[PDB]
RNA sequence: UUUUUUUUUU
RNA sequence: UCAGAGAGGACGGAAACCUCUCGUAGAGCAAAAGGGCAAAAGCUUGCUUGAUCUUGACUUUCAGUACGAGUACAGACCGCGAAAGCGUGGCCUAUCGAUCCUUUUAAUCCUGAUUGUUUCAGGUAAGAGGUGUCAGAAAAGUUACCACAGGGAUAACUGGCUUGUGGCAGCCAAGCGUCCAUAGCGACGUUGCUUUUUGAUCCUUCGAUGUCGGCUCUUCCUAUCAUUGCGAAGCAGAAUUCGCC
RNA sequence: ACUGAUUUCUGCCCAGUGCUCUGAAUGUUAAAUCGUAGUAAUUCGAGUAAGCGCGGGUAAACGGCGGGAGUAACUAUGACUC
RNA sequence: ACCAUCUAGUAGCUGGUUCCUUCCGAAGUUUCCCUCAGGAUAGCUGGAUCUCAGGCAGUUAUAUUCGGUAAAGCUAAUGAUUAGAGGAACCUAUUCUCAAACUUUCAAUGGAUAUGAAGUUGCAGUUUCUUUAGUGAACUGUCAACGUGAAUGCGAGGUCCAAGUGGGCCAUUUUUGGUAAGCAGAACUGGCGCUGUGGGAUGAACCAAACGUGGAGUUAAGGUGCCUAACUUCUCGCUCAUGAGACCCCAUAAAAGGUGUUGGUUGAUAUUGACAGCAAUCAACUAGCCCUGAAAAUGGAUGGCGCUUAAGCGAGAGACCUAUACUCC
RNA sequence: GCUUACGACCAUAUCACGUUGAAUGCACGCCAUCCCGUCCGAUCUGGCAAGUUAAGCAACGUUGAGUCCAGUUAGUACUUGGAUCGGAGACGGCCUGGGAAUCCUGGAUGUUGUAAGCU
RNA sequence: GCCUCGAUAGCUCAGUUGGGAGAGCGUACGACUGAAGAUCGUAAGGUCACCAGUUCGAUCCUGGUUCGGGGCACCA
């Protein structure tokens, strides 16, 4: 059976990217994190303190605590037939803001702005629902300067 | 009479038998494990806000 | 004695090269890989013949050397030592394993059964795939018949099925004969002994002048 | 000899950060100097940058952001001729004056100068701006850069100037001039004399006694400006008084028209034409040689 | 106190 | 700023020390391997004891128990630094221990119930003494004189799968065969067949399938020793060899 | 207790394990006893028998009883030597 | 030794464990145990129900992310490894072949998160936390306005009590040990175990399809010369075998050969008359069927009989037969 | 069109050779009493302003190497799901959807924020 | 097959943590003897079995390879 150390099997997971080692750029620390925000976990091997466990690498969680240089995150973990909301204290260097939630917030902002503008201007309430791409509509194609080319299968050729 | 025989054959089926239970929605409301200093300040703030 | 080739014929295990983990590997039987007029100039031998495999099996070093000697003797006797250039395009790098067992009466007393059956190195075999080139050779257009006959005689020394074909390329180079001739006439291909090098455009005009292309 | 800086070397090479390559920013110290605790969120953390060039002293106040630092105030020694001094814009007195100018200027700008006047009597004793009223004093943390931290350095002279001006700069008297490393004693009188430039006047007198030619060679433009070994201290005191009297930044001029002074990059067609011309010339020379 | 040997014919 | 390279300098040499250039880490970081690290996490050096006191929360194993290890804070007192800051041992991933008992430290502590004082003893809290079978009994053999409950979950004989090994048969021809590869053989290679060898497995049988050999008696298969009919020879014939039905 | 008529013999080893004999032997030794401290429980120390440990004997007591090289006027072997 | 009693001694082991219908319905897996034929523990399961009446999903869409396997690369680092070329080694640019414990690069399947009322905007208070600072952070208010913001499907959630199980086995794909194994060990999923039914002559696992008790109709897989319900049905070819062949798993066959026959590819000669003898021919290949390679013991197996312009092989067409499956009663 | 201080992204920014550089500035530079540190005022530190764009630095040049982007490779390699699909097998194709990467070819050679200044 | 042990002058054997390679016999030189042998005085001598690593330096410490030697190899 396998050994049950903390960093077993993380040879490539905790390694830096090629031609990307060295000093950590400071936007990582300048980024603002607030309780309730969503963040992705990607371990940075260069910082051995406050590392997340390998099972949370590449997972998204929600911040519930903001300390001096770390954050408490609630991450869903599958254990048999239940999903446990585990709490982990991860340092900033292993954390990155998640863009899915900010995109949704932008969409909600746009929805509210469009609704308010239409209501103020007296227009009907516009459609504010994402719709699956519908089947292509009817159209016409012209062959002018685009005459059809007759295609046929090619014979087999011995390519030595 | 070898008797180690570990496997994970039917475990996913057993887990999905009753459905995979997602976490509740009130877990984000508790302030368990939050900074002691922040909790102290929050307690002071809540103790003093005038109802009307 | 050596086990039958049918035991290690098909490819079943992952590659097992000789390295710091696998020690005490006996030397492979085939050592020489280029025979005939190997030091020939690129233009000496414009015609080229390949011998491809149609099986995914193991070509033992023993079989590879047997085919090498057979073809080499045939060509030395039929066309002279300096009339061809043969290249064995397959190196034996996969290590097979044997779990030796005693075969005398009463061996069961000391036999260990299947407990701890990891084997020890036995020999070096070359992993081959469909479309892989086993033997190649470059000769003059007047010796293609001898080339095909030599490859015919040699193929019977290998397991499975092999197909002998003639390549459109200029010898062992990577250009079809017509393009090679045109590029050499132009000045884009510099002799590299057996092969040739493409002289690309980009770079300082100072080295450009040495051979304006 | 095998070539070391080859194709593979350049393929695998990773370049350091731009400022580390330029040898201008120490990122190890920068991270500790500029990073704010995440539980203080977007509250700026203020840094007092001190730099000394060959001919000028630069003092700045800044705070960091994701897209670059934000300088909020600045003061340069070359801006002292408006408050007097024409020469010696790099010595201890000039450094202290620049620090004081920066402190007073920014306090005026943020409207705290009246509340906080700082130490208005030069004595050389360690001074920490004490909180007055409710608004705490403006706070900044010193940034020396790549300068060596030696006792009596002009970077600490600028820091002392700012602290006297009335900005809360955490510090200790250990690295001020007049602090004896052996006995760990602080000589406020010596520090005050160094701030007022008595060392410059002493050097002037020493060289004047030793040799006239060397004295002239050393203090050429000081004499041209009319500063001698009996006026410098009063001049520096007047400079301090003027700085404290007025500290607003000088007005800006108009944008003069600009013309290209450097070559402009050739275009693709120009480069190809030059290639063709060189090819033709090289062929001509090869034929004629 | 210790002190073994000397090829064949002449 | 390392490993290393290049070029110079009395004794000095391939190798002592000095000097200048280049040097993306090709060195070093106690140890195994893997990650990480260049004004450092490496080397030199100054000062120090945060390897200290205290409670909770969390991660890892996981039953989401315990120990161990670790993470981020909070309170105290400190160390270094000019300062921002960093510090609860080792750059990270292993380096370890329950109950009972003994022992030590802690309170100007609690109890000994006939009242008190002092010894003595027992308690509350934190460590140590160890269980390496490491969630932790105190433990030498033999039985062919043997016994019991079971097991075909498990061996020895047959049977079953496999055929490494054993046996038998093919393909290309380098050579042997006075000359001549194929009369007859056939190396180096290589393709198959068989279960009269021995192995591998453990499917059936342990509320029993009597376990070697010989004798006796049937029948069956041939990969043909002899005989019948033939073909080929290194077939002039007693003789002998190969092959076919 | 072992061996096992008669005949002829019964070699070497007391290192190990046994058995046995001397004891001056302060080497180690229990209870009891004696002394010290303490108001007492109690603490500390001294003696302290046999045995063990030191010495001797014993194998018709249990038992045990070696290696490596060179070497002779043909070779082989090795009386002989290390 | 025997007799009585303790004694109905203990047994994690073997055997048995007695009425009918109805509904639901498993496990051979995790951790600890002197534990490996056994327990406890979680998981799977039943029952009792209770609180409510939209938030969920073994499925997709959108958005954002994680990975280092297949492929790719070594003329990029490390490790192997052939050959020369230009300046014996050395340098330069190349070159052949490789990596479970190599990699710049890097899929498909796959994992995770979010997609509004528990939301968005403001106003107006609290704080001893934070800031030079209403500067922030968080919270508070019977605050004011706005009103459901991808598809499809569907009612959701809570507590308690407890059984059996804790020997598994098989299959497509991936995969380690082994020469292999109806061998040993794993990953995903589906099955058998627990399960009948039509078909594969027969079979725990294969194909179809899951089951109250009956009827009519239609089918799935499979089949239609007789066994045997359904055509000696229709069209075109190929095959002669001195025991041909005949339908997933499946019940063995290879290298190498044939001047048997049928189609194709290439290169030549030929009517200035092509090969044989004193009007097409020649040569090398190729792949369908057939033949040789092809030896085992009771007499025997396309299931049997038999079948030869087939009742065989391949491509097809009509109709027809037949489930506990589908529709209706 | 530029210089400096502090930066963000961290080679389109690196590396090699060369040309040019107005003004500010940066830089080299002179001295070593004092503070300060060294075997050594080389570094570090302090006081200065005679001289120079020689170097650094900036802009530009190179059929420049590297880096980056794009095309090609290619609907190829690989791959999800299906078949009482072909083949003795190894394997192969078909149906249904995803879909790369080298060589090679072409192009680009830093963008930008705060503050101060020159033109 | 498994488990151990050893390998050092020409031969037989020590040797240290790791900083010396020794003891005896043998070989060479001189002396005594008429000569040899004994005896006396001198000298030189090892593949530290081979390889890789660990530390400042390894015969030694660690790992692997070659040779030799020892013990076990039992049920039925
Ligand atoms: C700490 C360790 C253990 C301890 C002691 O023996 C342990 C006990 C444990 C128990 O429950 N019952 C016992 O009889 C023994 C002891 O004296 C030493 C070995 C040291």
């Amino acid at each position: 059976t396998n050994s049950k150390g903390l960093r077993r099997g993380t040879r490539y997971m905790f390694a830096r990217d090629f031609r990307k080692h060295g000093v950590e750029h400071l936007s990582t620390y300048y980024t603002q994190y607030k309780r309730g925000d969503l963040v992705d976990i990607k371990t940075n091997g260069a910082f051995q303190k406050g590392m997340p466990f390998k099972a949370y690498h590449g997972r998204t969680g929600r911040i519930f605590n903001v300390t001096r240089g770390a954050v408490g995150i609630i991450v869903n973990k599958r254990v048999r037939g239940n999903i446990l909301p585990k709490r982990i204290n991860i340092r900033i260097e292993h954390i990155k803001p998640s863009k899915c939630r900010t995109d949704f917030l932008n969409r909600v902002k746009s929805n509210d702005e469009k609704r308010k503008a239409a209501k103020s201007a007296g227009q009907p309430v516009p459609a504010l629902k994402r719709l699956p791409v519908a089947p292509r509509g009817a159209h016409t194609v012209t062959t002018q300067n685009n005459e059809p080319e007759l295609l046929a299968p090619l014979r087999f050729e011995i390519v030595a | 009479a070898k008797s180690k025989n570990h496997t994970n054959h039917n475990q996913n089926k057993k887990a999905h038998r009753n459905g995979i239970t997602k976490p509740k929605k009130h877990i984000f409301l508790s302030m368990k494990g939050v900074d002691a200093k922040f909790i102290k300040n929050l307690r002071f703030s809540r103790k003093n806000n005038k109802r009307q | 004695g050596r086990r039958p080739a049918r035991c290690y014929r098909y490819i079943k295990n992952k590659p097992y090269p000789k390295s710091r983990f696998c020690r005490g590997v006996p030397d492979a039987k085939i050592r020489i890989f280029d025979l005939g007029n190997k030091r020939a100039n690129v233009d000496t031998f414009p015609a080229c013949v390949h011998m491809m495999s149609n099986e995914r099996e193991h070509l033992s070093s023993e079989a590879l050397e047997a085919a090498r000697i057979c073809a080499n003797k045939y060509m030395v006797k039929n066309c002279g030592k300096d009339g061809f250039h043969l290249r064995v395009r397959k190196h034996p790098f996969h290590v097979t394993r044997i779990n030796k067992m005693l075969s005398c009466a009463g061996a069961d007393r000391l036999q260990t059964g299947m407990r701890g059956a990891y084997g020890k190195p036995q020999g070096l075999v070359a992993r081959v795939d469909i479309g892989d080139i086993l033997f190649s050779m470059r000769i003059k257009e007047g010796n293609v018949k001898h080339a095909i006959e030599a490859f015919r005689r040699a193929k019977f020394k290998f397991p499975g099925r092999q197909i002998i074909v003639s390549s459109r390329k200029w010898g062992f180079t990577k250009w079809d004969r017509e393009d090679y001739e045109r590029m050499r006439a132009e000045g884009r291909l510099r002799s590299d002994g057996v092969g040739v090098q493409l002289q690309r455009e980009h770079g300082p005009l100072t080295k450009w002048i040495e051979n304006p292309i | 000899v095998k070539v070391i800086k080859n194709k593979a070397y350049f393929k695998r090479y990773q370049v350091k950060l731009r400022r580390r390559r330029e040898g201008k920013t120490d990122y190890y110290a920068r991270k500790r100097l500029t990073v704010q605790d995440k539980n203080k969120y977007n509250t700026p953390k203020y840094r007092l940058i001190v730099r000394i060039t060959n001919k000028d002293v630069v003092a700045q106040l800044a705070y960091s952001k994701i897209e670059g630092d934000v300088v909020v105030a600045s003061a340069y020694s070359h801006e002292l001729p408006r408050y007097g001094l024409k020469v010696g814009l790099t010595n201890y007195a000039a450094a202290y004056a620049t620090g004081l100018l920066l402190a007073r200027r920014h306090l005026k700008t943020i409207g705290l100068d009246s509340t906080y006047k700082g130490h208005e009597e030069l004595t050389g004793e360690d001074y920490n701006v004490e909180e007055e009223g409710d608004r705490a004093p403006f706070k900044a943390v010193l940034d020396i850069g790549l300068a060596r931290t030696t006792t009596g350095s002009k970077i600490f002279a600028v820091m002392k100037g700012v602290a006297d001006g009335g900005i809360n700069v955490p510090h200790s008297e250990s690295r001020f001039f007049g602090f004896d490393q052996e006995s760990k004693e602080y000589n406020a009188e010596a520090h005050r004399d160094r701030i007022l430039g008595k060392h410059v006047a002493d050097y002037m007198t020493y060289l004047k006694e030793e040799d006239e030619d060397r004295y002239k060679r050393q203090f050429s433009k000081f004499l041209a400006a009319g500063l001698n070994a009996d006026n410098l201290v009063a001049t520096y005191q007047k400079v301090h008084s003027a700085i404290r009297a007025d500290a607003s930044p000088a007005a800006k001029k108009a944008a003069k028209p600009s013309k290209r002074h450097t070559a402009k990059r050739l275009t693709y067609d120009e480069r190809k034409q030059r290639v063709a011309d060189k090819k033709a010339l090289l062929l001509q020379l090869k034929e004629q040689q």
